[PDB]
């Protein structure tokens, strides 16, 4: 959700500055005036270098731990097999995956 | 800075009195630069000692 | 919720807290009777309060 | 309530004058209503316990007292619960006989339905056994109320008396009560109750359906499907393991059908309580020694069981304590992994089920939308004429078995 | 001492307050903890 | 109510945090021993007294 | 006989009564207004109306305008007016106005993509009560608030982050 | 600023009641003074009195 919002806001910079400039003067606005102000400044039709740089800076570095290859027993935790004995269902998963992938060449 | 002092009321600490403006961030705003500057100023005493 | 109905108490007016100049004036007058050095820059003292 | 007074020392005065008049006009019968609100057990408590207690003391010295008797006068009292009153009152010698007044039984309702219309106009086409078996569970005052309501609806209709058909509506609205529901929120109700009905009808270990409705009542904010109670399990407690698996499927069928019909981004918050119910089932399966973990399978529960009495004589509530002294820190992970496998594999299974039977699902929801309430035979007929062949075969294979 | 709590919107869900006043309380609380 | 902060049971027994007990215990022990030893060394040369 | 607070209709009727003698512009919508005050009981509406009326009569006019009824709602929903934001430095008003315009712009962009978001109604950076800024929305029919679907909660999350 | 541009009204009403009693503005039956603790609103009151 954060990436979606930051991608919305870093396209309508002109409209946001028009709105801030308008609101600083009158300290009050109605949704219709706001709507027409935003309409006066439609988004860019294409992306130049500066727009690409802004859009690229509209990403995050938030780490998501259980992503992709980390969807299985260690879950990307490194100290886990020195703190906890391997559960039984983890062993069953590993067994079935081992035999399936050993059937991969023979299939 | 308004007044730097040492040993107020004979306690074993200093006391620096800071004048600040209530109309740059109206009792509500904290930016990142300000917080990092505060951190540096609060470690400076130990580091100089 | 009773004494607020129209006619009884219909207008509320807000008194803010003073500012640098307000505090300066406030402390200037409460000192007319006390013994005070004449060369007091009351504004500066109100800036740090 | 006449003995409830916050002045100093008039409760005993009222008891004394009542008993003196009763002794003067002996023989007698002294009936005291609201006994449960004065004769509760004496305690330290607040300052009322200085006088409210004193009052009761007077009583304890009139029915038994000194003087060894007055006449043998009979005293009776109206209370709702005998356990709330203190041991000094209800002991033998002050209350020898203790009799009970329950709700009307089948015979009681059979004769109270007619005895309440002896002084009421009514027609000839009535079978009192139908209403005697049709409104079981109400109090006698409620039977008087439903008779009053049928008579008043006749008044508002212009006729003086009522036939069967309208007093049946009166009793049914005295049960489920009589709000506007939009047309977009109504199809959600229809779809989820239709999916529950289709599941409960196609799984062989679940009881047949009784009726399905989408009209919200005063207390439940959505529709309801009701199953026919199997007296076997309810009297003995033999709930097998097959039944618990099917009951998991039936708990998730609502959300399965909602997401199947209305697309995934329309999942609503109408299955919050069905998700809590499915969690209950899945954790009971583990706590009952039914897991497939070898360290747990036919050997253990989850922890240590302690029971504690509920608000009734024969009711108990269970509690499990799980600590480091019975769960080893990698059996916790296994318990979570297994319960979650149950929950999510059950969702997938019921989802593919409802997929294979789309035609019956849509027929049921159209019918529910057009009739607003249906009976189990209609559901059975639709499912039988429209369902998948393999599901109907699986259903007919286990048709006759008494208990599964 | 004559007698804030977040345990009410966590477990009981009251939320009897406009979002603006809550946001203002958060701003002032952070600034007061850190700079006073 | 189980304990959830297991971190190590392979060459020691550790739980989350506790990354400061070895250091503190070494300090306490060495300081007490050094004090006792200096007391002993002083009294060792004043036995007739 | 137990009767609690009135519904949207109970409210519309009351403000129709108290505003029958007075006059209002054609644009001022009494339906949307009576829909945006859920929780008031009868006389609070009278206070709203009379405060809007005294604001309008101090305004040198007599016809109630949208701004006037809006001022009345705010003197009770929010609170009394307070001194404006300092303009000696750019920081305060820039920050608060950017908050407001970000909420409003993101709401407008979401509503034009899925349709579930409300309409933004009023944007103000005038201190009033205990807040300093406000982005107000048009509330919908209560039928819309009996459920909480998935997309609607995603939109709530995005609007919470946007400011 | 705004509080005074409003209390000119109570000034005029306390000057001569008959002028604005029936002029169209309802009777000023009560005013509320809001502020911080110890703001000294009473002072301002005196001014109008």
């Amino acid at each position: 959700c954060s990436e979606d919002v930051l991608g919305i806001l870093a396209e309508r910079q002109e409209a946001m500055w028009a709105g801030i400039k308008a609101l600083s003067d009158r300290k009050e606005l109605l949704g219709s005036e706001l709507r027409d102000i935003f309409d006066a400044h439609p988004a860019a039709t294409s992306r130049d270098r500066d727009a690409r740089a802004e859009l690229a800076a509209a990403k995050l570095d938030m780490t998501i731990f259980t992503e992709g290859a980390n969807s299985r027993w260690p879950y990307g935790i490194e100290w886990l097999d020195d703190a906890y004995p391997k559960p039984y269902w983890v062993q069953q998963q590993e067994a079935e995956a081992a035999e399936a992938q050993a059937k991969q060449p023979a299939a | 800075i308004a007044r730097v002092s040492v040993c107020p009321l004979n306690v074993l600490t200093g006391f620096t009195l800071f004048v600040e403006d209530e109309d740059k961030n109206v009792n509500a705003i904290l930016t990142r630069s300000e917080l990092e500057g505060r951190m540096v100023v609060h470690l400076a005493g130990r580091c100089a000692e | 919720s009773a004494l607020i109905r129209p006619g009884r108490f219909d207008r509320i007016i807000y008194m803010p807290l003073p500012d640098a100049l307000g505090r300066a004036k406030i402390m200037q007058v409460h000192a007319r009777n006390k013994a005070v050095d004449p060369n007091i820059n009351w504004y500066e003292v109100a800036r740090a309060m | 309530a006449e003995f409830i007074e916050m002045y100093m020392g008039l409760g005993a005065a009222r008891v004394r004058d009542l008993f003196n008049t009763a002794r003067s006009v002996a023989p007698c019968i002294i009936f005291i209503d609201e006994l449960d609100a004065v004769g509760r057990q004496r305690q330290g408590g607040g300052r009322s316990n200085d006088e409210r207690d004193n009052t009761v003391n007077q009583l304890l010295t009139e029915m038994d007292g000194f003087e060894a008797e007055q006449q043998g006068i009979v005293v009776m009292g109206a209370t709702n619960r005998k356990d709330v009153l203190d041991a000094a009152l209800t002991r033998p010698g002050r209350f020898d006989r203790s009799i009970e007044v329950r709700r009307p039984d089948f015979q009681g309702r059979l004769e109270a339905v007619k005895v309440h219309l002896r002084d009421k106009p009514v027609a000839a086409e009535i079978d009192y056994v139908s209403l005697a078996s049709l409104m079981g569970g109400m109090s006698g005052a409620q039977i008087a109320g439903v008779a009053n309501t049928a008579c008043f609806l006749a008044s508002r209709d212009g006729r003086s008396e009522v036939n069967q058909t309208d007093l049946t509506l009166a009793v049914e609205q005295a049960k489920y009560g009589r709000r506007f529901v939009g047309a977009g929120r109504k199809k959600r109700f229809a779809v989820m109750e239709a999916s529950i009905a289709l599941a409960a009808t196609l799984l062989p270990a679940i009881e047949p359906v009784e009726y399905a409705t989408i009209i919200p009542s005063t207390r439940s904010p959505l529709g309801r499907t009701v199953l026919k109670p199997h007296v076997g399990r309810y009297t003995t407690g033999v709930w097998t393991y097959r039944y618990l698996r099917e009951q998991l499927l039936v708990a998730l069928a609502g959300r399965a059908g909602e997401e199947l019909v209305l697309g995934r981004d329309e999942l609503s918050s109408l299955n919050q309580h069905r998700l809590q119910m499915a969690r209950q089932v899945a954790w009971k399966i583990m706590n009952s020694g039914m897991s497939s973990h070898p360290d747990y399978q036919h050997l253990r529960g989850l922890g240590s069981n302690y029971f504690d009495g509920s608000s009734e004589p024969g009711r108990f509530q269970q509690t499990t304590v799980v600590m480091d002294a019975n769960q080893t820190r990698s059996e916790a992970v296994d318990a979570d992994m297994e319960v979650e496998g149950l929950l999510n594999g059950g969702y997938k299974q019921v989802f593919e089920l409802l997929v294979r039977n789309r035609a019956a699902l849509d027929a049921l929801t159209e019918l529910l939308l057009e009739r607003e309430k249906i009976s189990g035979e209609e559901v059975v007929q639709v499912v039988e004429e429209l369902g998948h062949p393999e599901d109907l075969a699986r259903r007919a294979q286990w048709a006759g078995y008494e208990l599964l | 001492r004559r007698p804030n709590g977040s345990f009410k919107e966590d477990f009981f869900g009251s939320q009897r307050d406009e979002v603006h006043e809550k946001n203002q309380v958060v701003y002032q609380l952070t600034r007061h903890a850190i700079t006073h | 109510p189980k304990r959830r902060r297991w971190l190590l049971n392979n060459g020691s027994w550790n739980f989350w945090f506790n990354f400061d007990k070895l250091y503190s215990e070494e300090i306490v022990t060495t300081w007490i021993l050094e004090s006792l030893i200096q007391t002993y060394k002083y009294l060792h040369k004043n036995t007739e007294l | 006989i137990r009767m609690p607070k009135p519904d949207t209709e109970g409210r519309l009727e009351i403000l129709k009564l108290h505003l029958r003698n007075k006059q209002v512009a054609p644009d001022v919508d009494l339906l949307q207004l009576a829909r945006d005050l859920p929780g008031l009981v009868g006389a609070d509406l009278a206070n709203i109306v009379n405060e809007a009326a005294m604001t309008a009569v101090r305004s040198g006019r007599q016809q109630l305008t949208a701004r006037d009824i809006y001022a009345g709602v705010d003197r009770f929903t929010q609170g009394e007016v307070r001194p404006s934001l300092p303009t000696a430095h750019k920081l305060p008003v820039l920050c608060f106005a950017a908050k407001e315009i970000g909420i409003a712009l993101v709401a407008g962009e979401l509503r034009d993509r899925y349709g579930r978001v409300e309409l933004v109604e009023r944007v103000s950076i005038q201190p009033k009560g205990r807040a300093y800024s406000r982005t107000m929305f048009q509330r919908g029919t209560d039928e819309e608030y009996q459920l909480m679907t998935r997309g609607r909660l995603l939109d709530r999350i995005r609007l919470a982050l946007a400011g | 600023d705004e509080v005074k541009k409003e209390i000119n009204e109570i000034i005029e009403y306390l000057r001569n009641p008959a002028l604005l009693r029936s002029r169209g503005v309802a009777r000023i039956g009560g005013v509320l003074l809001a502020g911080a603790p110890g703001t000294g609103k009473t002072l301002l009151a005196k001014a109008i009195a």
